[PDB]
């Protein structure tokens, strides 16, 4: 994985690649690493795939119940606190590396969380196997007082660096923009620069090619 | 402790026709999750209409090829410029590999050319020198992905004649150079999609009685 | 002593035009020794189909477990479970055993009775969902299946054509794996009819 | 069987339209201790080659001696030692690559990663890598250690393939290298601010720049960062 | 890490670098290792980032609950809570913490808590991987009852050297001043401290 | 290496189990019966870790006998095999698992069919025409694969079984001191005294 | 690391040699077309089990030593002497890591049909029937029960073919195809390559065996 | 666990050696002769690591035969046993030692007495009335200790030997496929074909 | 060990502690770690006592043979011989040596040779386990072209701190002065240097 987060004027943006590996094999060429914790709090996840989904769904559920209980919109620091305490308790055995971001009544926020339960604050962050490729871009092009359109550009450029240069990352670029006073816009497949070329030949078989021993109608009805 | 071996990834493919033979291989060189080169050739013209590739640990691969090229040179000196037949080259390579039986070259070796009857020939070696002549052979990282596809499309395995109750097999036949290159290109584009160590570029070396021709095709760079 | 490769086996699933297909080999072994050629790895709960590879005791155990859960689901909900919902149930159940997992590689396949949309999905042993438009693979010859499916597959295949494509993907993958083979079964699934075909393959 | 003691970190390089650029910091680390600060890890051979070395410094000093002795030996009984029969980058590289592979095959390696940058007699750019395993490869951009992970991505944005080399000027290429060295200073814990840079041009020849410093750094935003989550003060 | 806390005439000053590492990679170059557990009781964190954060969060909770019931806690009380956590969970923790605070009665106080969980009250304290390189410098240059400006220079020069020699230390030098006047944050950038 | 074999023929199930009990370099006994009657028409043979085998077999026996008394009814071989599998499936993830492999031979009185089930210590169940555990399968399966026909009589099954024992006695390294053979059919369970 | 099924047995009409064709690298099936009978010379055969390279290299080397023997002695080399040259050689390398299990087969005047099992830890055994590989147990079962000295050449060839099939079926690491050989005093005769896929179905139907398998 | 036994009686030495050769889970051969004639009145049986046994035995055989030709004279059993011991004594401190245990049965023509020597792989020599190697001694020595008399005939020795083989066949875990028996006396070496 | 060598106006001064340890036991409290390989080329020894003695003995032999044939060797030449031994036998040695000498042409020179066998020519050098604690102090207080008395004080104060913090360093402070005037041995006892 490659995942990033970038702060801008009136909010925050996060992005991710879409590759999912199983050893050296690509299991999913277009998987979603951007998760919704609450409507305006989204999370990018790297590491053990089941762990990032499970831990983000659990905290998201508890955040919803908390939001209903308190009659308030959820805060990013609450999701942050709940996540890190959960991860710390399991001493790193839950391999979830997250970039947590969102907007709430307090303002716009951007954090990262590591598997062992440590958190960090920043204006620009990157996690995953392609984090070094991404961070190189962020360190080269980031500046204070970014606009919305500049931050999306920087974020996707950082993910592309991972896509091209890191073998762990690939395929497409997902983005989510969280601006203050507006609905969060999830941009699934914001960029698709790895389209498979036309094959040289069709491998559609003549019917009856496959040898068959038995046929039978299966009963799915009651 | 010092580990003298490494894995430079990559995958290679040798197919033999009626009056020709191809030896293909991707141009990507890697270590762990990094890309070292997007274009580093590993299929070589060794002289006497013999093409060769040694895939796996690049340092051992370059050493072996270098030694065989040298072996060809001295065969000419010692035997009045006699042409080294593909079968004689194969036996010679066995002795090169087995000479290091107790400190092996970590490579999968494949050579291609024409036999003494003018028909296409491909030979494949294990790291310690066992060899065999074959119509079709894939080697390297993505060999497991490509090889069963060749079994199906080159040797027509598991394909029976339509209407014959799976009693009459589909007849074996020689393919054209054009049909073979189609299968090679489709083999590598498929492997590129599902194997992280495969991509960047594809270089094919075709061998006919006229000589050795080259063809290059781009692959996905993610 | 690698639980996922003791018994051997493979499962593959594909989508077509208004249909899905799921197929499995029939082998069960104890490492090198072949024990049974009738060990089917595909099960169905109503109109939702589930294929499971990996450790055979866990395959059997999970089938019994999802039969248990889908029967109770139906009694309470007064309707059969859909593929999208079943996929989430499988994921939940597997992650419940996160630190003592079932050594399996399940595959869900089916058509939504309401929308009519074809659906397939795959999982890892701890419940991560791998949803896909095209195909899903699982088992000891997963590498081989990935190579066949990625080259042979094309979108919007008709049931009769789809049958040939999945059957050839499975057969040629199984023949390049020692621990898979010994027979094969293919399910072709349409909106309101399901055909099951046993394939003829080499028995070595 | 060895273990490296005093070490040098990343060496980065790239090709441009008329030649090649190479750079490396002036540090000799002793584990976590930044022990030696006046270490030159770029070593010119003649007026057309520069060898950049990372890894064990004692093994680097050994290679320096071999290269110095190689120049001496080439001049013996050679009237064209400063002309047609002068040492080429390809000659120097193959010699080192032969040595590195021989040493790994005796299970007594030179614990280094080497990049040989130069310009051939016909004007062609030469840039090739070799390491303790005897592994070799060439590319428009090459880097060692952390540079492979952080510098290559930045340098490949300039020269992504072979066709981008004629389009890349020395001004642009040098700018990218200097930017890369800054990024490594931000993010590599065994790096230093001071570094050396060398340019080998087919027209202007060898330009060797010493005592460079990373500058135009961004640190101001650090003042706004407070705590690790909830802390406001 | 390189961290230190120094008592002086008007109170106490905490000092720290801003580097966080994963092997040789710098995961964060602008880290804040000076953390508040109470209005005028702060701590310097070294060791595991996860462990030190978890501990500091618990201590802040304990002192907030203490304040609700018994009023403002002493710096000694804060150090005791830290110790209790570090000592009783010594097998599962990697945390070297320096506790520093300002009372009106007791003035500036500094307590250091090494790996084992022992407590040591000192005039000044240094800790972290980079502290090893400045034991000699700090011992020779420390004086009791220094002024604010003298103490700032002492910490600046000390951490400057620690950063220079330790690869695990670097970035900016953060400082926190604790006096009767209030709480003041300071920062010093590379271009300044490097050429001292 | 306790040799246990099983063959399902037309009208019965035949189980053959070795008589030797070895501990170290000594054959302590040469007349051991490695089986327990679970019900009048269901027989289970077993092999594996010492102590665990008998403890497990008798525990299953007790549970099935309890069921028979409670319901005044005999459980089908399929039902018994499923119960046994579940117990082993629980066991494998316990603190100390039962290291026991079993064959379950039974005659279903409702279907009027013989049934043979093979279950290993992991809880891996399969219904088979013929089965074995341990290294025994490595020798006999080729013979059974060849000479086995589904319509065989009990006498033909015993001759087929003799052929397997002869092959084991020839090629196996250890002396297993012959086998006790038992037949399960419509009339229940009986032992062949002369083999 | 090679799964295999190889056999060789003495009988009235000489020697039958039969082998499978599969090569595996773990679970991955590398080849189905491997030559596991090494043609040392026109009169001597060798089987390949264990190391592929070790068997190929040293049994080819053996043929060179046998050719030198008959050049110097003007007489065919005995199977005893040929087998001992190979066994003495691998004994020198003992401990180094060679992996072999082979049958050296031949038919001479003074000896008659002779088989020597030679192995990488130094063992050299003369015998009538030998089976070697991951599937040796399956093949032994068919051989032992059906073997007789007075077998005809036709029936003996079938027995060796049927024995490999038995192993190819059950043993996961055995299969592909069957290669047959008949060794006579005047030399060996190749009796073809037989795909197991086609051979299995054929034998099932004609013999009535493998009822457990649906076809 | 290749059984080799030896019994010295009044006028002869009797050696009994197992016929089985096992490799893995397969008995490759059941008619193996684990002995070599060193000279007309001296016989050596052997057991141990595969390959090493035969290689060592034949090497000794060659050396003794060379001596016989050179001097036109047969070496005494005592002399042969000492030579064999020294070769094993050298071997144990080599790079790769011979892991071979031997019994040397011989008839001394000058003394007109039978002699039995037991030598293990370390080079530990002892002259004995009866001897064994491996686990074999653990079963038979109690029997020999009891029924053995020094004035026994060859026929009485063979009956005593039968008693040992019967005990081994009863209590030993592995099937060793019987024994080849050979007698060494004044008239030389001969094999008992029916045992 | 704590050892150092410092160049100054008139030449070079070598400095060292006198402690030799076996675990925590002090096997020798009056050790002489400053050893002569030539009239005005000396070395500071750290690491294995056996290895450093064996090396120094060989170097002294090589330089004595050099002098018989080619006259007085340079300090660079001496450092090269040390390096050759330390580099080629790096797998079997544990020796951290500082080479220091006085030429009339080159004046005072200092070369340090760490574990790997690399050579580094420096204005001053510090080595040994106790050197870690004075990197900061020595960097801040070293100046080029110091006087003899200033250089003696610099070494004295530096090794004083090294000894104070390092348990593996202690005893007396030995010093050797190398100038055109000749060779002067100095010694400083605990009662003096401890209370600096
Ligand atoms: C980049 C792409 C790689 O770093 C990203 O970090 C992504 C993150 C996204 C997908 C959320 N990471 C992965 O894709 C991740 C990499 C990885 C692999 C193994 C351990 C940790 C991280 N891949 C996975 O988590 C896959 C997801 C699959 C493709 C659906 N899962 C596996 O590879 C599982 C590992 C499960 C696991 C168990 C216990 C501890 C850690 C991980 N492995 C298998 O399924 C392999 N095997 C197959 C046979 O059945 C038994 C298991
Ligand atoms: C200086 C650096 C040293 O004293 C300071 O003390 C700082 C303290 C600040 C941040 C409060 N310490 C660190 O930066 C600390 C160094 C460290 C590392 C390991 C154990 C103890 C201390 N770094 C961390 O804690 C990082 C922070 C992450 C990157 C946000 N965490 C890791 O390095 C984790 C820690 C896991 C762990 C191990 C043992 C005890 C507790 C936790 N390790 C990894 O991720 C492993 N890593 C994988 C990639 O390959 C190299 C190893
Ligand atoms: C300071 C102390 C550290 O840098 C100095 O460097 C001095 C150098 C002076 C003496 C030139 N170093 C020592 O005093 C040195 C410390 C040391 C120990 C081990 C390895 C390297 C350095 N001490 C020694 O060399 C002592 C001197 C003896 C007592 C006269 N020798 C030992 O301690 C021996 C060394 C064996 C050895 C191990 C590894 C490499 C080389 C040599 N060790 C023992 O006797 C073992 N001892 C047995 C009693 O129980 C504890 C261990
Ligand atoms: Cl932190
Ligand atoms: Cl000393
Ligand atoms: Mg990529
Ligand atoms: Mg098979
Ligand atoms: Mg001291």
């Amino acid at each position: 994985t490659t995942i990033v987060g970038v702060k801008f004027n009136n909010g925050v943006v996060i992005a991710a690649d879409t590759r999912s590996t199983q050893g050296p094999i690509v299991a999913d060429k277009n998987c979603a690493k951007l998760h919704r914790i609450s409507p305006k709090i989204w999370c990018a996840g790297a590491g053990t795939a089941a762990d990032t989904e499970a831990v983000t769904q659990l905290i998201g559920s508890n955040i919803e119940l908390h939001s209903l209980y308190t009659s308030r919109e959820p805060r990013v620091v609450s999701a942050l606190q709940m996540l890190k305490q959960h991860l710390f308790k399991y001493q790193g055995h839950i391999g979830a590396y997250l970039i947590v971001a969102g907007v709430d009544p307090t303002g716009s926020h951007l954090f990262s969380i590591h598997a062992h339960g440590s958190t960090d604050v920043g204006y620009y962050l990157s996690l995953g196997s392609g984090s070094l490729a991404a961070m190189a871009v962020l360190e080269s092009h980031w500046k204070q007082d970014l606009t919305k359109e500049e931050a999306i550009k920087l974020a996707s450029d950082a993910i592309q660096a991972g896509i091209w240069n890191d073998l762990g990352s690939g395929s497409n670029v997902d983005v989510c923009v969280m601006e203050i006073g507006k609905d969060a816009e999830y941009l699934r497949n914001y960029l698709t620069p790895n389209v498979r070329e036309e094959k040289q030949k069709s491998y559609k078989f003549p019917r009856g090619t496959t040898a068959v021993l038995k046929e039978s109608i299966v009963n799915i009805c009651d | 402790q010092f580990n003298p071996y490494g894995d430079n990834g990559g995958t290679i493919l040798g197919i033999a026709g009626e009056d020709f033979a191809v030896l293909a291989g991707d141009t990507r060189n890697i270590t762990d999750y990094s890309i070292n080169s997007r274009y580093e050739p590993k299929v070589f013209d060794c002289g006497d209409n013999i093409v060769m590739s040694a895939n796996g640990f690049a340092a051992d691969g370059d050493a072996l090829v270098k030694r065989f090229k040298n072996s060809v040179k001295w065969y000419h000196f010692d035997h009045n410029d006699k042409k080294l037949s593909i079968n004689s080259a194969a036996r010679n390579i066995q002795h090169l590999l087995y000479g290091k039986r107790f400190f092996p070259y970590y490579v999968h070796t494949i050579i291609a050319g024409l036999d003494e009857d003018g028909k296409g020939a491909v030979y494949s070696f294990d790291p310690v020198g066992s060899y065999e002549r074959e119509q079709c052979r894939a080697g390297g990282a993505a060999a497991s992905l490509i090889m069963p596809f060749l079994d199906n499309q080159v040797n027509f395995k598991n394909q029976y004649e339509p209407g014959t109750n799976g009693k009459v097999k589909k007849p074996l036949k020689y393919l054209s150079v054009e049909e073979v290159i189609k299968l090679v290109r489709d083999s590598f584009t498929s492997a590129t999609e599902r194997h992280i160590q495969v991509g960047d570029g594809l270089e094919i070396l075709i061998v006919t009685k006229d000589g050795v021709r080259k063809e290059f095709y781009e692959l996905k760079r993610d | 002593s690698d639980p996922s490769s003791i018994n051997g086996g493979i499962v593959v699933a594909m989508t077509g035009k208004d249909c899905v297909a799921i197929a499995c080999d029939l082998r069960l072994g104890s490492q090198s020794l072949g024990v049974s050629n009738k060990f089917e790895k595909i099960f169905h709960y109503g109109h939702v189909f589930l294929g499971i590879t990996g450790l055979a005791t866990d395959v059997t155990t999970l089938n019994e477990m999802f039969r248990y859960k889908t029967n109770l689901y139906k009694l309470k909900e007064e309707r059969a479970i859909e593929p999208e919902t079943f996929t989430q149930l499988v994921s939940s159940s597997l992650y419940e055993r996160r630190f003592g997992p079932y050594f399996v590689g399940p595959v869900v396949a089916g058509i939504n009775s309401k929308s009519g949309k074809p659906f397939i999905a795959g999982f890892d042993l701890i419940g991560c969902i791998d949803e896909a438009k095209d195909f899903i693979v699982s088992g000891t010859a997963s590498d081989q299946l990935f190579g066949m499916c990625e080259s042979l597959y094309e979108p919007n295949l008709e049931p009769e054509d789809l049958f040939e494509t999945i059957s050839q993907a499975l057969l040629n993958a199984a023949d390049r794996d020692a621990l898979s083979g010994w027979g094969a079964v293919v399910y072709i699934i349409k909106k309101d009819e399901v055909v099951k075909r046993y394939l003829k393959m080499r028995q070595d | 069987t060895q273990q490296p003691i005093v070490t040098g970190t990343s060496v980065i390089s790239m090709k441009y339209d008329n030649g090649v650029i190479i750079a490396a910091d002036n540090l000799g680390s002793y584990g976590s201790l930044l022990r030696f600060n006046g270490v030159e890890r770029l070593i010119p051979v003649g007026d057309n080659t520069v060898v950049g070395i990372s890894g064990d410094i004692s093994d680097m000093q050994h290679i320096e001696r071999l290269l110095k002795d190689l120049v001496t030996e080439n001049a013996y009984d050679n009237p064209l030692a400063d002309a047609e029969e002068a040492l080429e980058p390809s000659y120097i590289f193959e010699y080192l690559a032969t040595v590195m592979y021989q040493r790994r095959s005796k299970m007594n390696p030179l614990w280094n990663a080497i990049i040989v940058a130069g310009v051939q007699s016909n004007g062609d750019q030469f840039l090739r890598y070799v390491n303790l395993l005897g592994v070799t490869y060439s590319s428009p951009t090459l880097a060692t250690g952390f540079g492979a992970h952080m510098a290559n991505p930045l340098l490949r944005k300039v020269v992504d393939r072979e066709s981008d080399i004629p389009k890349t000027t020395v001004q642009v290429a040098e700018e990218a290298i200097v930017n890369a060295m800054r990024v490594l200073y931000y993010r590599d814990a065994r790096s230093s601010r001071n570094f050396s840079l060398a340019i080998i041009d087919k027209n202007t020849g060898l330009t060797f720049k010493k005592n460079l410093q990373v500058e135009n750094m961004k640190w101001d935003f650090a003042k706004d960062i407070k705590g690790y989550g909830t802390q406001k003060i | 890490t390189s961290i230190m806390a120094v008592t002086f005439k008007d109170g106490v000053i905490l000092g720290a670098d801003s580097r966080t590492t994963t092997g040789a990679y710098i995961a964060n170059r602008v880290t804040d290792k000076l953390t508040r557990v109470h209005d005028k009781i702060w701590c310097c964190r070294s060791g595991s980032a996860a462990d030190t954060q978890a501990i500091a969060d618990i201590v802040q909770y304990h002192l907030e609950l203490y304040t609700s019931q018994y009023g403002t806690p002493s710096t000694e009380t804060a150090a005791s809570v830290f110790k209790e956590l570090c000592y009783e969970n010594k097998d599962n923790l990697t945390a070297g913490i320096i506790v520093a605070g300002y009372d009106d009665k007791n003035k500036g106080e500094v307590y250091t808590i090494p790996l084992g969980g022992s407590v040591h009250k000192l005039p000044y304290a240094i800790a972290g991987s980079g502290s090893t390189f400045i034991y000699g410098y700090c011992d020779k240059n420390f004086r009791e009852n220094m002024s604010k400006e003298e103490t700032v220079d002492f910490i600046k020069h000390s951490l400057s050297q620690a950063i220079k020699w330790d690869g695990s230390s670097g970035g900016v030098i953060r400082m926190v001043v604790l006096t009767a006047a209030g709480v003041e944050r300071l920062i010093f950038y590379p271009d300044e401290y490097e050429q001292l | 290496m306790d040799i246990i074999l099983g063959i399902r023929v037309q009208d019965s199930v035949i189980l053959a189990s070795s008589k030797a009990v070895t501990r170290g370099i000594s054959v302590l006994k040469d007349s051991d019966d490695k089986t327990r009657q679970l019900s009048p028409h269901t027989l289970m043979s077993f092999a594996g870790e010492a102590g665990d085998t008998v403890q497990f077999a008798e525990y299953i026996q007790a549970n099935i006998q309890l069921y028979s008394i409670r319901e005044d009814y005999e459980l089908s071989p399929q039902a018994v095999s499923s119960f046994v599998r579940q117990e082993l499936a629980k066991s494998i993830r316990s603190r100390r698992p039962y290291q026991v492999n079993v064959l379950i031979g039974g005659y279903d009185k409702k279907k009027n069919k013989p049934e043979l089930y093979q279950i290993d210590y992991l809880g891996t169940k399969v219904e088979l025409p013929y089965g074995a555990h341990g290294y025994s399968g490595f020798y006999t399966f080729s013979l059974l694969d060849h000479h086995y026909r589904p319509d065989m009589t009990t006498e033909e099954g015993l001759d087929l079984l003799k052929l397997c024992v002869q092959e084991l006695e020839k090629r196996m390294p250890m002396d297993f001191k012959g086998v006790i053979v038992k037949i399960v059919d419509k009339d229940g369970i009986r032992q062949v005294d002369d083999f | 690391a090679l799964g295999a099924t190889t056999l060789a047995f003495r009988f009235q009409g000489g020697i039958i040699v039969a082998v499978d064709s599969r090569a595996t690298a773990g679970n991955w099936v590398a080849s189905q077309t491997v030559k596991k009978v090494i043609e040392i010379n026109p009169f001597l055969l060798g089987t390949m089990a264990g190391g592929a390279a070790d068997c190929q290299f040293w049994e080819t080397w053996l043929g060179s030593q046998c050719r030198l023997h008959e050049l110097r002695e003007k007489e065919r080399i005995s199977v005893a002497a040929a087998s001992k040259i190979l066994s003495n050689l691998v004994y020198q390398y003992k401990g180094a890591g060679l992996s072999m299990g082979t049958m050296i087969c031949g038919y001479t005047r003074k000896e008659g049909p002779t088989i020597y099992y030679v192995d990488s830890d130094g063992t050299r055994l003369k015998g009538d029937i030998f089976c070697v590989g991951s599937g040796q147990t399956f093949a032994y079962g068919v051989l032992d029960s059906n073997y007789k000295w007075d077998l005809s050449v036709e029936d003996a060839l079938y027995l060796g073919k049927r024995s490999i099939l038995a192993a190819a079926h059950r043993d996961a690491y055995s299969g592909g195809s069957v290669n047959l050989y008949h060794v006579t005093e005047d030399g060996w005769i190749y009796h073809g390559n037989h795909d197991v896929g086609e051979l299995f179905w054929k034998v099932k139907e004609e013999e009535g065996s493998f009822n457990n398998v649906i076809g």
